[PDB]
């Protein structure tokens, strides 16, 4: 939420995925939770 | 290969087609580029969707469903829904804490839908709409939503697709549709929006921010029941007074006639955003003369100034509510066909310090404009 839209490009960019039709900040964070670890 | 945007409006509804790289809006059986969510039913059971059912409402005046879209994903003793069924004249009844339209239709026979249903019907006529100018089926769909829907309005507003035979393959919010169909997407750095939709029966302010050309609905106002109809309705009942005082006669008690009379009336308003005058004509079966006046801008603009005045206040609560000053605004998207009259676009330019709204689009299509680019993107 406080990252800014380059940054949450950059790490959907860094994992390798691309954000078809993303139009929202919401899209982006939806997408990226689902790709990003969170019990390490 | 062709997907489709569809604005599933309160009122108005309207279907754009994504094909070769571009959107074309496509016009309905008259000729009209928006289509009303109206659903009525013939006698054997034959649903009229759109126009048809619009402009049979005042001898139908409790079977014609409209405004669906104010029930929709919506529980009964939400207090919203409570105050809406005050000014619904259709039926709408409780089943297991959920809001239900019922209509008699004749003979003894009585229909009930939840409003998933009218939706999916108003969402078939769209679709039917697009597939009749094509000469082939469309089936693939971004369907819009207001800002301030929740998952479970989403979820209903998807369902309605589901059963209309669509492939929802997302649904998006109203007010980025716009953003997106008057080119903001394209906008570098942080900015600031401000989206004033005003409908045929409802006002939408939402106060978007852009960051490297992605969107965030940051806040929401308006007026539920402010909208293009109330305009119409005082100018109607200026011409009713007015037919009163010239023949002696309640031209209320000929129902097709106020019928004619909304027609003449709306046909009014758009002329007079790009013309000084007006005729209005009354047509009765009751009556020999055809009653026949002028309205003129000026007068069409004291009918309705302090509707015209209460728009801003919205405007000001949401830029309250996100600590944001006027100042702060970097675009203004207009959003809806009562946007074209020039005493609104005067009084939202003034409020902003002068600032130009964003223009290239026509305002009543620029949902579905941008539900139909959405479409192109996510196929
Ligand atoms: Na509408």
């Amino acid at each position: 939420k406080k990252l800014r839209v380059k940054e949450l490009k950059k790490i959907l960019d860094d994992w390798g995925e691309m954000c078809k039709g993303c139009a929202e900040k919401s899209d982006y964070i939806r997408k990226i939770n689902e790709l990003m670890p969170k019990y390490a | 290969g062709t997907v489709v945007g569809i604005d599933l409006g309160t009122t108005y509804s309207c279907v754009g087609v994504f094909k070769n790289g571009r959107v074309e809006i496509i016009a309905n059986d008259q000729g009209n580029r928006i289509t009303p969510s109206y659903v009525a039913f013939t006698p054997e059971g034959e649903r009229l969707i759109g126009d048809a059912a619009k402009n049979q409402l005042t001898s139908n005046p409790e079977n014609t469903v409209f405004d669906a879209k104010r029930l929709i994903g919506r529980t009964w003793n939400d207090p919203s829904v409570q105050q809406d069924i005050k000014f619904l004249p259709f039926k709408v009844v409780e089943k297991k804490t959920k809001p239900y339209i019922q209509v008699d239709i004749g003979g003894g026979q009585t229909k009930t839908f939840a409003p998933e249903e009218i939706s999916a019907m108003v969402l078939t006529k769209m679709k039917e709409t697009a597939e009749a100018y094509l000469g082939k089926k469309v089936t693939h769909a971004v369907v819009t939503v207001p800002a301030y829907f929740n998952d479970a309005q989403r979820q209903a507003t998807k369902d309605a697709g589901t059963i209309a035979g669509l492939n929802v393959m997302r649904i998006i919010n109203e007010p980025t549709a716009a953003a997106i169909a008057y080119g903001l997407d394209k906008r570098e750095g942080e900015k600031n929006i401000l989206v004033f939709d005003l409908g045929g029966g409802t006002f939408d302010v939402s106060l978007l921010t852009i960051d490297n050309g992605v969107f965030e609905v940051v806040a929401t106002n308006g007026d539920t029941h402010l909208g293009g109809e109330d305009f119409d309705q005082r100018v109607m009942e200026h011409f009713i007074k007015l037919y009163k005082k010239k023949t002696g006669k309640d031209v209320r008690k000929d129902n097709r006639a106020v019928q004619k009379l909304r027609r003449e009336v709306e046909k009014a308003k758009r002329a007079l955003s790009s013309q000084h005058q007006a005729r209005i004509e009354i047509e009765s079966f009751f009556e020999g003369e055809d009653f026949s006046e002028t309205l003129t801008r000026a007068k069409f603009e004291e009918l309705n100034m302090d509707l015209f005045r209460s728009t801003m206040k919205p405007v000001q609560k949401v830029l309250e509510d996100s600590d944001l000053k006027k100042s702060d605004i970097d675009e203004i998207v207009l959003v809806g066909g009562s946007t074209r009259i020039p005493k609104i676009q005067q009084l939202v330019k003034e409020f902003f310090n002068g600032k130009e709204p964003s223009r290239g689009i026509n305002p009543d299509e620029a949902v579905a404009y941008g539900a139909a680019v959405q479409a192109g993107v996510l196929s």
